[PDB]
C-alpha cells in the first residue's frame, strides 16, 4: 500500500556526519513532500525540514539549517538527510513522513535511531538483587552499545518477568530485570538471570542467592 | 517562535466523548495554521489522524474529527475505544515552520485502575566492592500509566543522582517503570534510611530500607 521504508540504526562519534534515507513505496513520489522529524527521548518532536522531490524545493527549520541537508533522488525514489558535526544532542529517533497540502505526515516511516557517543564497547557488570511472593532482580550496569538480552533460567521463567528500558548513566547504559516467584519456590528452586551482550559476545549467568 | 500548548493528560471511558485542544502563543489558531493531529502508540508507531484542520487521513475512523473551537484547534473522539489510549500531538504551520505541542497522553480506561507494586532493592555486596552503590526501585502493574517517583535519603529530598525510566506498557497493558539512585559506597555509608516514594492517582506508596 503506501510504505515509507527507512534505513537502520546508526552509531556515530562526535564531529562526524551521517546520511539517512527514506524510500517511498505505493505512490507518486514527485507529487508529495517528504518531511523529517526528530524525536528526543524526552524533548518532544521537532520538525527539521521538508523537500518536494518533483522540483526539489525545501523548507528548513532555522535551527537545523546549519545541521541538515535534505536531498532526494527521483529515479531511486529515495530522500536523504545528511547531518553534520554531530554532538550528543543529535542522538534521537528520526522519522521521514509524507506530506501534501496542509499536512506534513499522513504516513510515517518506522524511525531510525542515531546515537552519538564517544564511548567504546563495554561489557555489562551483572549484579544479583535479592531481598534477602518474592521479587528477585538483576542489575546490568555500564554496557555500550545497546542491546542486552535478559532471560531467567534459560527462558524457563517467563511469567512475572519485567525487563525495564535502559537509562544512560555516564555514557554507559544500565537496565534491570525482575522476576516474581512464589515464596516457597525460593531458595529451593534456583533462579539465575542470563545476560547476553552480543556486541562484546558477553554471556553471563547470575544465580540469585539470599542475603 | 510560537509555543503550542496541549493538555498533558486526559482520561475517559470506552464510549465516552473527549476533546483535546491545541493553542498558540501568537493568539488565535486560524485555518492557515493547517492544524495537524498525529497519534503515537508504543514502539514508535505513529499514525497521521487529521490534516488541514479537519481532514481525516486515509483509513482513520470516523469517530475522530478535528475543528477550530473558538481560538483553538481541537480533536474530538466521539465514542472512545480502548485502542485510542496513546499520545496525541498537534502541530501548527506557523511562519513556514511546523511547531509541535507537547503531546497529550490519553488514557481510555479499558480495565480497572491498579496501584503500583513498588520493590526497593539494596546495593549488592559485589557492587559495593567496586566503591559504588545503586539502589533500584521497580514499579509495576499501575494503571493509568502516570506515576511520580521521589527519593529520600534520611528524610532530605534527593535531586541529584537518580534516573527514572518513562512508563512502559506491560503485556497485560498495565505499566512499569524503574528508578535508580547511584551513590559512592562512602556516601552510602554516611546515611541510614533510604526511601523510594511513588505517587499514583494522588496516593503515595513508599518503600524504605535502612543500611543495617
Ligand atoms: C512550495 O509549496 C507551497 O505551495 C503549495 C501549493 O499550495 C503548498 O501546498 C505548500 O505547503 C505544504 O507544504 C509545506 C512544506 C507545509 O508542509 C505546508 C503544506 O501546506 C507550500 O505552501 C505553504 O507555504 C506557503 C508559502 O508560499 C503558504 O504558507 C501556504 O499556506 C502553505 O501551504
Amino acid at each position: 500500500e503506501v510504505q515509507v521504508q527507512q534505513s537502520g540504526t546508526v552509531l556515530a562519534r562526535p564531529g562526524a556526519s551521517v546520511k539517512m534515507s527514506c524510500k517511498a513505496s505505493g505512490y507518486t513520489f514527485t507529487n508529495y513532500w517528504m518531511h523529517w522529524i526528530k524525536q528526543r527521548p524526552g524533548q518532544g518532536l521537532e520538525w527539521i525540514g521538508a523537500i518536494y522531490p518533483g522540483n526539489s524545493a525545501t523548507f528548513y527549520n532555522h535551527k537545523f539549517r546549519a545541521k541538515t541537508k535534505l536531498t532526494a533522488v527521483t529515479s531511486t525514489i529515495t530522500a536523504y538527510m545528511e547531518l553534520s558535526s554531530l554532538t550528543n544532542e543529535d542522538s534521537a529517533v528520526y522519522y521521514c513522513t509524507r506530506g501534501g497540502h496542509g499536512y506534513y505526515g499522513d504516513y510515517w516511516g518506522q524511525g531510525a535511531s542515531l546515537t552519538v557517543s564517544s564511548a567504546k564497547t563495554t561489557p555489562p557488570s551483572v549484579y544479583p538483587l535479592a531481598p534477602g511472593m518474592v521479587t528477585l532482580g538483576c542489575l546490568v550496569k555500564g554496557y555500550f552499545p545497546e542491546p542486552v538480552t535478559v532471560t531467567w533460567n534459560s527462558g524457563s521463567l517467563s511469567s512475572g518477568v519485567h525487563t525495564f528500558p535502559a537509562v544512560l548513566q555516564s555514557d554507559l547504559y544500565t537496565l534491570s530485570s525482575s522476576v516474581t516467584v512464589p515464596s516457597s519456590t525460593w531458595p529451593s528452586e534456583t533462579v539465575t538471570c542470563n545476560v547476553a551482550h552480543p556486541a562484546s559476545s558477553t554471556k553471563v549467568d547470575k544465580k540469585i542467592v539470599p542475603r | 517562535q510560537a509555543v503550542v500548548t496541549q493538555e498533558s493528560a486526559l482520561t475517559t471511558s470506552p464510549g465516552e466523548t473527549v476533546t483535546l485542544t491545541c493553542r498558540s502563543s501568537t493568539g488565535t489558531v486560524t485555518s492557515g495554521n493547517h492544524a495537524n493531529w498525529v497519534q503515537e502508540k508504543p514502539d514508535h508507531l505513529f499514525t497521521g489522524l487529521i490534516g488541514d484542520t479537519n481532514n481525516r487521513a486515509p483509513g482513520v475512523p470516523a469517530r475522530f474529527s478535528g475543528s477550530l473551537i473558538g481560538d483553538k484547534a481541537a480533536l474530538t473522539i466521539t465514542g472512545a475505544q480502548p485502542e485510542d489510549e496513546a499520545i496525541y500531538f498537534c502541530a501548527l504551520w506557523c511562519n513556514n515552520h511546523w511547531i509541535f505541542g507537547g503531546g497529550t497522553k490519553l488514557t481510555v480506561l479499558g480495565q480497572p485502575k491498579s496501584s503500583p507494586s513498588v520493590t526497593l532493592f539494596p546495593p549488592s555486596s559485589e557492587e559495593l566492592e567496586t566503591n559504588k552503590a545503586t539502589l533500584v526501585c521497580t514499579i509495576t502493574d499501575f494503571y493509568p500509566g502516570v506515576v511520580t517517583v521521589d527519593w529520600k535519603v534520611d528524610g532530605t529530598p534527593v535531586t541529584q543522582g537518580m534516573e527514572t525510566t518513562q512508563p512502559s506498557k506491560q503485556s497485560n497493558n498495565k505499566y512499569m517503570a524503574s528508578s535508580y539512585l547511584t551513590l559512592t559506597a562512602r556516601a552510602w555509608e554516611r546515611h541510614s534510611s533510604y526511601s523510594c516514594q511513588v505517587t499514583h492517582e494522588g496516593h503515595t506508596v513508599e518503600k524504605s530500607l535502612s543500611r543495617a
